[PDB]
């Protein structure tokens, strides 16, 4: 088994290999994929919060209307 | 035109470990609102400016619901400086740390730079972790410690500015 | 040579067995990310409508002491 062995070897060195080559291609599209749902998302939250804020922001200024007659009627 | 750099940050840990509020101090925000508890994301923005340069740190925190094990994933691989946090209120938190270090080492990218976050060092009346103690888990994994406070607001800004430039010194060195 | 081919063989393929496994994975990838980020972006908007929804709630509610009780303050 010398010539199957030199053989053998060469087809399982091209195997490895071809993975190897294989693997970095599945790799590095799962980069760019994450990259471009990192860049999707960081997005998303960002617009999440604005909204949310603007929410709250004037849910502020309702309240702060109403601690401000609210205690001076409690006043007397 | 500015930002003229972008460092893409993580936050993991357990929970209850106060991952969330260190975030919220760091950029600022005047509420508490946060997808957290219910979703498991949050994100916050905050540009720095560091020897001059602008610097627009994007802040992933994480909080491991297998439910987007993907999505988290893509945010370890794409990180750039993640800060692991536990609790000085508890122990299996500074257990755990090593358990993530795993995952940091496991999911994450080959040169990133960790960072060692002991929270909540504000209530000593209920520790149980030892600073010291805490010290030579970072100085064994040859990794930075910092213990912090969300709530008294003890060296969160420092925390984030040090590994801000831990990242940059590393990438002026590839000039 | 007869005795150096039993190395390759039983060694190389604990290494393309554990490629092989990799490319499995790295493969459901791209969907996966979408799938998530259909839920996530989902999960963001109906959280989002809660969130802005429970501070206007408290908009009107918190009005509605400017109008049922400023007028309490007229009528007492
Ligand atoms: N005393 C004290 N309490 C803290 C500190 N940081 C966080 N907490 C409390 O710890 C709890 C959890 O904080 P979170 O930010 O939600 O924890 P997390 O790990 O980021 O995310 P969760 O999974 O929700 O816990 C909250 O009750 C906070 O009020 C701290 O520095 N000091």
């Amino acid at each position: 088994g010398y010539e199957r062995l030199k053989e053998e070897l060469a087809k399982a060195q091209r195997e490895l290999k071809l993975k190897d080559e294989e693997c970095e291609r599945l790799s590095k599209v799962r980069d760019q994929l994450g990259q471009e749902l990192e860049e999707l998302t960081a997005s998303l939250f960002e617009e999440a919060h604005k909204m949310v804020r603007e929410a709250n922001i004037k849910q502020a200024t309702a309240e702060k209307q109403l601690k401000e007659a609210q205690g001076k009627i409690d006043v007397l | 035109k500015t930002y003229d750099y972008l460092f893409k940050l993580l936050l993991i840990g357990d929970s209850g470990v106060g991952k969330t509020c260190v975030l919220f101090r760091f950029s600022e925000d005047a509420f508490n609102s946060t997808f957290i508890s219910t979703i498991g994301i949050d994100f916050k923005i905050r540009t720095i400016e560091l020897d001059g340069k602008r610097i627009k740190l994007q802040i992933w925190d994480t909080a491991g619901q297998e439910r987007f094990r993907t999505i988290t994933t893509a945010y370890y691989r794409g990180a750039m400086g993640i800060m692991l946090v536990y609790d000085i209120t508890n122990e299996k938190s500074f257990d755990n740390i090593r358990n993530w270090i795993r995952n940091i080492e496991e999911h994450a990218s080959a040169d990133v730079e960790k960072m060692i976050l002991g929270n909540k060092c504000d209530v000593n009346d209920k520790r149980q972790v030892s600073k010291e103690r805490g010290e030579k888990l970072a100085l064994d994994y040859g990794i930075k410690f910092m213990e912090t406070s969300a709530k008294a607001n003890i060296n969160v800004e420092n925390a984030f500015f040090t590994l801000a430039r831990d990242i940059k010194a590393k990438m002026d060195k590839k000039l």
